[PDB]
Order: structure tokens, then C-alpha cells, then sequence
RNA sequence: GGGACCGCCAGUGGCGAAGGCGCCCGGCUGGAACGGGUCCGACGGUGAGCGCGGAAGGCCAGGGGAGCGAACCGGAUUAGAUACCCGGGUAGUCCUGGCUGUAAAGGAUGCGGGCUAGGUGUCGGGCGAGCUUCGAGCUCGCCCGGUGCCGUAGGGAAGCCGUUAAGCCCGCCGCCUGGGGAGUACGGCCGCAAGGCUGAAACUUAAAGGAAUUGGCGGGGGAGCACUACAAGGGGUGGAGCGUGCGGU
């Protein structure tokens, strides 16, 4: 979890904060159903 | 008709949105503020020394901000 | 900038006022300077040149 | 209506303020007049317009018939005046002190100093300490009323500036506000 | 003896209130808001509602033995705005013009040294 | 009565290793620069492994809960409102003890030494002149350190930088090797948890990206124009019939 500054330029992109948070929610649910 | 005539002396400059209102300085020629100089507006053409009639002397216009 | 550093501090042959005592003292003392016999102070340390009070007789380098 | 049921009681300034007359208040009962604050200006009491900024609050406490006699709640300088004094590239030095007078009148006074330019903090500490000790002294030697008047004319501020010259010149020294906390 | 009262002229950007009280400010004499004189809430802070209401309160005070008045201008103060509304000047002129002898005209907006966090959130009232 | 917070003074002040640090007094402690080499004698520089404190927010236990305000509850706006505006309102924001080790923590500039035209200010220490109501209290020159701004040579794609280097040499550490896939999968270790610290591959792509030039555009900013605009003033179209055109049949 070492975020690339390049990804923060909103050109052709969604705001990086929210993509990070989405990945985190996905992480949550996956680790949950694993155990 | 409680009016008060006053004498124009100096013209401050065209005022209002469209410049059709002209700002002048007028001296109250009669009333409770005799001789007092007030900045007052004029719709329609005006010159120096016109006698303009006031309903209220107390009203005043803000200084023209450039 | 001077190539060889030369000290801005000289030494002072001085005469004390009270007991007539000669002494060699420093221009920028880091501490107090007092006389041998009467004991009174001679030069006060400060941020720079010490505060002389007695009479300077000669300037040594 | 009620307003006809009111009657006017005259107020009287404190005796040490020359016992001047200032104004009247309408009350439906005398009991509603006690502990009534009145805000006056020293130009009114002494007539001196030069010190118009200073204001005195009098808590009205004594009613004999129609007449009202008061106590000296406190003093405040005019906020506009203080604002005018304060300027950029200048220091503001505020000294707050509780104090007992010679006659047991307990008090809070805070005092004001401003210099021409920006000064070192330690010098401000020295200013505070010197003014502190001076006001302690004047409290010791002087009683309530005389000390109050002595503060009113500001000559305390004058001697304060005189002694504070020995640390840094002052654009103006003064006593911003005074609150008689309680009586003996 | 000439009678002097206190005219508290509160002015926000939504309303103006003119309250006339005795020299101690402990007894009410005349208290007229902007709402008394207009029928649109938007019109309450306008200078006309101000001067009309002010004149009404002024004549009422005159009828009750008042002649002189000390004006006390007030902005909302606190964490709220500090500039008096546009109607305060109009109301002061009206009180002068209603036959009241005007004395001290000062501001009494309570200015805080260090006040609560104001309203609206961190990014401001995002109009 | 209560809880927070300490205005103007505040500045291109100060201090701090960094995030960060401002009400007054007294105490305790940490240091730094300046002036004196009085001392030691290379005792150094850097740092893989290690260790420390470390903004907001979150979390565990207890207290506290003025205002503000995540969630939530209403009012309004709208085609729609899960928002923007408004009325409230929980966790939070405060104190105590512990955890969590994160940010545009950005000068987007790892640190130490030697060299290198200048101009100028403030900050602070020292020195020398001038002023003095005699307080290093006020003006000027210099030296040192920090902090800008301008700037020669010089650099660099350019933006720009330029003795506070991003120029030239010496010492050490880390990091980087087209773009997505991805800070993901698996695994390890840590943390009560949310998470943290390490971390690929397949496959897919001719660009991605950086600086500046011109035009264009701005529900940006200034200046100036009046008639295909507007303010003053003024006529009349659209309602009825016809001439004639365009669409329609």
C-alpha cells in the first residue's frame, strides 16, 4: 500500500481516494469470506 | 407639497448603471439645512446652478467608486 | 575572507586602580578578571570585548 | 396601560466623583431600581471633553425616597479609542493584577502599554514587572477613592511611562479596565 | 431635566430591530422589528423597513417623554457576521429625522477573543 | 452555572530533527547562535540489521460532552436529490491510560566536506562610527549563522535554478528501469479490529508522461466602442380582411 503519485492526476480517471477505498472494501469482504 | 429647492454647484460625474443618472453637488437653499452641501443625483440633463427640488434632504448617494 | 586567520583578540597590560597592580589581561574574557592583591574585578565578560574598568597601559598582540 | 404607573427617580454619582447629577430612571417600584448599572462618561462628570473616552459604570444601590445613590462598579476605556491606539509594527503589553487597596477594597485592574516598534520579549517581562510593583505600591499607600481618582486622571499612567522609559519608550501607557471585585 | 434613553439598533442581513430603553436599559419603552412594517420576509432588512419602523418607535418614545437618545449599533457579533446590515444607517438617519436629539452613536457588537467554531463546516457555505 | 479557546499585538518574526509549537505569572528541564580554542586529540561521515518519538482521523477502558458536527432525522431545490441551502442530531472533537504508525508528513529536492561574480532586507550574536530626553534606547559600515528577493557566469527539453544550486569535485545510504494489470493474488510478520510492513505472475497496450508555442474557450479578470445591443425618448408587429413568400396538403 504505497500509492503511486501518478495515479492522482484525475485525467481519464476516477478520484484516487475512492478507488483506494473501493479496493479496501473488496479486501474486507474477501478476507471475511475466507475466514 | 413639502419640497425644498436647492442649487447645483459642481457635477461629480455620470452615475447609476447606465450613466443616465448624473451625480452632482447641491447646496440647500432653503430649510433646516440651509447652505449644507449634499451629493445628489439627477435623472435627465442637468447643468451648473439648476434648482432641483427635494422631498427629503436626509437621503444621500454613496461616493462614486471607480 | 582572510586566508590565515588572525585573532581579533589582543592582550592588555593594565594598571589596577586601587593597589597599583600591573597585569596582563585578555580582550574577550570568557569569565571575570580580578586583581591579585585587592581582589577587585578588572574586566567583565560579555558577548564581546570585555568591559574594562581599570586603565589600559599597553596593547600586546 | 402600565407606563403611567412609572415614576422617575434621580440618580446621583458617587461622592468622590463630585456627587454630580446625571439622569433619572422611571420605575414602577423603588425596589426595581437597586443594583442598576449606569454607564457614564468622565466628560459628563468633570466636563472635561479631552477624556471623553473613559467610561464609569455605577451600580445603583441606595434609594432614599425618590433619590438614588450609587457605588462605583468599574471603569473601562472606550473600545474605539483602544482600537485607534493599536497599530501594526507595534507591541501590545497587557498587565493583569488582582489587588487590595489600603482600605480593604478588592479589585482587578489590567493596564495597557504600546511602544513605537517591535520589542524583545524579555523587555516586555521587565515592563510588566515594573508596572506591577508600581501599582502594588500605589495600592498600598492610597485608599479606595483617592486611588480611583488618581487612576481616573491617569497620572499613574504618566509615572508608569516615566519609569518604563528606562526599558523602552512607550507610545502610550494607560489603564484599560478596572473592576471593583468586592468591598471590605 | 432633558431625558436621554438608549436606542439599540440591531442589524443583521435578515432583519433590523430598534429597541428603546431607559438610561439603565432595564425598562422597555419601544421595541419594533422589521417584521412590523413589511409583508415579505425578504423585505425585513431593507433600509425602508428600517427607517419606517425606527420612526414609529421614535414617535412612540417622544410621546412617552423621551427627547435625547444614545445609539448603540449592533452587528450579529459572536461567530456570526460583524458588518451591520444595510438598514442600520437608514434607521439612524430616520431616528435623527424623527425629532430625537442624538448623542453617542457607538458600536456594541460583542467581539470575542477566542470564540466557538463557527457554523457551515470546513469547506464553507458552498453556495 | 458550564465547557472549550486564549483575539489585535503577528509580520516575507521566533523555535523545532520532523508532524508541530502563542494568554499572564512562578518552578523544572532541553538545548542553539554568538565571543573566548581553556580542554581532548580524528575521538569523524554515512548507515544494511536495530531503536525512538510522530498531524488529523480510528479503536479499547473510564470520565466529560458549551459550540460544532460523521451517521441519521426533517424542511427546502429538482425530471430525479441518496447533495449543494436550511432546522436538528449520534460517534467524534476535551481529560485520563493504551493501541493504531497513517497524509500533497511537498521545497514533490537523503545527508557531510571543498570551490565558485554580484546587488539588497529582515532575524539573531559580535565589533566600529553617528544620535541620546542616557534605555545597545535611535541611524550607518563590517564579520558570522538563519531567512528571502533580484542577478553575472554556468547548468538544464523547457518551466526555471543559480553560493540557501537543480554548476564542478570528494564519502555514505536509499530509491528507479515503458504503461495498465496492482499496491492486487499467494505467503510471511505485526496490530484486539480497520488496517500496517514486505509483494509477484499471467495477460493486454504505443503510447503513457514532462515542459513550454499559437489559437480556442472561461456560467474568469481589466479597457474601450454604440445601433444587427442597450439607457432617455420615440414608432409599430402579433387581434380583422387582402397582396406575396416559406412550410403544410
Amino acid at each position: 500500500m504505497k500509492r503511486r503519485p501518478r495515479k492522482w492526476k484525475k485525467k481519464g480517471r476516477m478520484r484516487w481516494k475512492w478507488i483506494k477505498k473501493r479496493i479496501r472494501r473488496l479486501k474486507r469482504q474477501r478476507k471475511k469470506e475466507r475466514g | 407639497d413639502e419640497g425644498y429647492p436647492a442649487e447645483v454647484i459642481e457635477i461629480i460625474g455620470r452615475t447609476g448603471t447606465t450613466g443616465d443618472v448624473t451625480q452632482v453637488k447641491v447646496r440647500i437653499l432653503e430649510g433646516r439645512d440651509k447652505g449644507r452641501v449634499i451629493r445628489r443625483n439627477v435623472r435627465g440633463p442637468v447643468r451648473i446652478g439648476d434648482i432641483l427640488i427635494l422631498r427629503e434632504t436626509e437621503r444621500e448617494a454613496r461616493e462614486i467608486k471607480s | 575572507k582572510p586566508i590565515i586567520p588572525m585573532p581579533r583578540s589582543r592582550f592588555l597590560r593594565v594598571k589596577c586602580i586601587d593597589c597599583g597592580n600591573e597585569q596582563i589581561v585578555f580582550s574577550h574574557p570568557a569569565t571575570k578578571v580580578r586583581c591579585l592583591i585587592c581582589g577587585a574585578t578588572l574586566v567583565e565578560p560579555t558577548g564581546g570585548k570585555g568591559i574594562v574598568k581599570a586603565k589600559i597601559l599597553e596593547v600586546l598582540e | 396601560d402600565k407606563w403611567k404607573l412609572k415614576q422617575w427617580y434621580i440618580i446621583y454619582a458617587p461622592d468622590f466623583f463630585g456627587g454630580v447629577e446625571v439622569g433619572l430612571t422611571p420605575a414602577d417600584d423603588p425596589e426595581k431600581v437597586l443594583n442598576r448599572v449606569v454607564e457614564v462618561t468622565l466628560k459628563d462628570v468633570t466636563g472635561d471633553f479631552t477624556k471623553s473616552h473613559v467610561k464609569l459604570y455605577f451600580q445603583v444601590y441606595d434609594v432614599k425616597g425618590q433619590n438614588a445613590y450609587t457605588k462605583f462598579k468599574g471603569m473601562k476605556l472606550a473600545r474605539s479609542y483602544i482600537r485607534s491606539l493599536v497599530r501594526r509594527k507595534t507591541t501590545r503589553i497587557d498587565g493583569i493584577f488582582n489587588i487590595t487597596t489600603k482600605d480593604g477594597y478588592k479589585l482587578r485592574v489590567m493596564a495597557m502599554a504600546i511602544a513605537m516598534r517591535r520589542i524583545q520579549t524579555s523587555q516586555e517581562r521587565a515592563i510588566r514587572k515594573i508596572m506591577q510593583e508600581i501599582i502594588y505600591k500605589k495600592a498600598e499607600e492610597l485608599n479606595f477613592k483617592d486611588f480611583v481618582l488618581e487612576s481616573v486622571n491617569g497620572k499613574i499612567a504618566a509615572e508608569i511611562a516615566k519609569e518604563a522609559k528606562k526599558i523602552y519608550p512607550l507610545r502610550k501607557a494607560e489603564i484599560r479596565k478596572i473592576k471593583v471585585l468586592e468591598e471590605p | 431635566k432633558e431625558k436621554w434613553g438608549i436606542a439599540h439598533i440591531y442589524s443583521s442581513f435578515n432583519n433590523t430591530i430598534i429597541h428603546i430603553t431607559d438610561i439603565t436599559g432595564a425598562e422597555t419603552i419601544s421595541r419594533w422589528s422589521g417584521g412590523m412594517v413589511v409583508k415579505a420576509d425578504r423585505d425585513e432588512p431593507s433600509p425602508y423597513a428600517a427607517m419606517l419602523a425606527a420612526r414609529r418607535a421614535a414617535e412612540e418614545a417622544l410621546e412617552k417623554g423621551i427627547v435625547g437618545v444614545h445609539i448603540r449599533v449592533r452587528a450579529p457579533g459572536g461567530s456570526k457576521s460583524k458588518t451591520p446590515g444595510p438598514g442600520a444607517q437608514a434607521a439612524i438617519r430616520a431616528l435623527a429625522r424623527a425629532g430625537l436629539k442624538i448623542g453617542r452613536v457607538e458600536d456594541v457588537t460583542p467581539i470575542p477573543h477566542d470564540g466557538t467554531r463557527p457554523k457551515g463546516g470546513r469547506r464553507g457555505r458552498r453556495v
